[PDB]
């Protein structure tokens, strides 16, 4: 996974 | 370092270039096409059929009416997060920014794929239908129609924690139905309601915090969760298969995918008593 | 034998905008003819129509904005198989 990001979290 | 639910599709015991002879066809809201994640992998057509918005003061912001869409480009072929990494994608906006669209529209949205097919024909096709109504005849002959013309059809069980025969295009038997499950392989909640079930599901696959890509910025993820989201994964999972074994029909195609999938990982309890022995204890997993 | 058909859950209705949906194997020519012919005889009744789409491909017909007061006409149209009151349809 829950969220949100910028760029690719993984 | 790997999302969740790409995890849970891999066998127990991640394809570069996945389903790369099928085109799979999405009919949506709009999408945004130059995010890095589905830039060049989304074919945006020319098609629209929505309904105006709701509230006289309404504002068309891009990143609110491409969200929906674009999440689910890239969980079918996103370039980091996608299923399929190798399909194509060809998209039709049949939503408006609310979310929103009509029967007539999604049949005209149908009729277009098909004609589009007869012009140019490529692969094998997808279409993925991450929409719901209630039970309609004429969605539903529509479905089975284009079903009937060797096309696989894929569409979300709907959120409303309810039996899936009463809402369409779920309830068209030809169409791949498909509910969410979460994490812990349980179905999915969503507020007071969550995946729908019973006889019309086909299978679950993974639809709860799914990583994807977010219409705020051209690099930017966000997680989502929905019935919508899980039947994404199942046409990334048949195109996969498709691109494979470019021959098979739709009932091999169903064949595998209930072979593949994951059994009896589900806690029936979950659903309303007379429900339990109806829908089908399945998740969705890619073949070795 | 034609029967007409609208959305059970009241608040997902769309009056006004109808799906004709004609029977199996009818041609374009002949489903434009029918729309037409509805238009015509919805002008004899002093109502305006609308034809929005001739359907071809999947299945044969047309969508119309009219008053649901012509559905018992449209439905006595020739080769008209069953009409479905349009509804909306939303994202999972």
């Amino acid at each position: 996974c829950k969220x949100w990001w910028p760029t690719y979290p993984c | 370092s790997i999302p969740w639910n790409l995890e849970r599709i891999t066998p127990p015991r991640q394809p570069p270039d996945g389903g790369s002879l099928v085109e799979v066809y999405l009919l949506d809201t709009s999408i945004q096409s130059d995010h890095r994640e589905i830039e060049g992998r989304v074919m945006v057509t020319d098609f629209e059929n929505v309904p105006e918005e709701d509230g006289t003061r309404f504002h068309r912001q891009a990143s609110k009416c491409d969200s929906h869409g674009t999440h689910l480009a890239g969980v079918v072929s996103g370039r980091d997060a996608g299923v399929a990494k190798g399909a194509s994608m060809r998209s039709l906006r049949v939503l408006n920014c609310q979310g929103k669209g009509t029967v007539s529209g999604t049949l005209i949205g149908l009729e277009f794929i098909r004609k589009s097919q007869l012009v140019q024909p490529v692969g094998p096709l997808v279409v993925l239908l991450p929409l719901a109504g209630g039970y309609s005849r004429v969605l539903n002959a529509a479905c089975q129609r284009l079903a009937r013309a060797g096309v696989v059809l894929v569409t979300a069980a709907g959120n409303f924690r309810d039996d899936a025969c009463l809402y369409s295009p779920a309830s068209a038997p030809e169409v791949i139905t498909v509910g969410a499950t979460n994490a812990q392989d349980q179905p999915v909640t969503l507020g007071t309601l969550g995946t729908n079930f019973g006889r019309c599901v086909d299978l679950f696959a993974p639809g709860e915090d799914i990583i994807g890509a977010s219409s705020d910025c051209s690099t930017c993820f966000v997680s989502q969760s929905g019935t919508s989201q899980a039947a994404a994964h199942v046409a990334g999972i048949a195109a996969m298969m498709l691109s494979a074994e470019p021959e098979l029909t739709l009932a091999e195609l169903r064949q595998r995918l209930i072979h593949f999938s994951a059994k009896d990982v589900i806690n029936e309890a979950w659903f309303p008593e007379d429900q339990r022995v109806l829908t089908p204890n399945l998740v969705a997993a890619l073949p070795p | 034998t034609a029967t007409f058909h609208r959305c059970a859950k009241d608040p997902w209705r769309l009056p006004g905008t109808y799906v004709v949906v004609l029977k199996e194997e009818t041609h374009l020519s002949q489903s434009e003819r029918t729309a037409r012919r509805l238009q015509a005889q919805a002008a004899r009744r002093g109502y305006l129509t609308k034809i929005l789409h001739v359907f071809h491909g999947l299945l044969p017909g047309f969508l119309v904005k009219m008053s649901g007061d012509l559905l018992e006409l449209a439905l006595k149209l020739p080769h008209v198989d069953y009409i479905e009151e349009d509804s909306s349809v939303f994202a999972q």
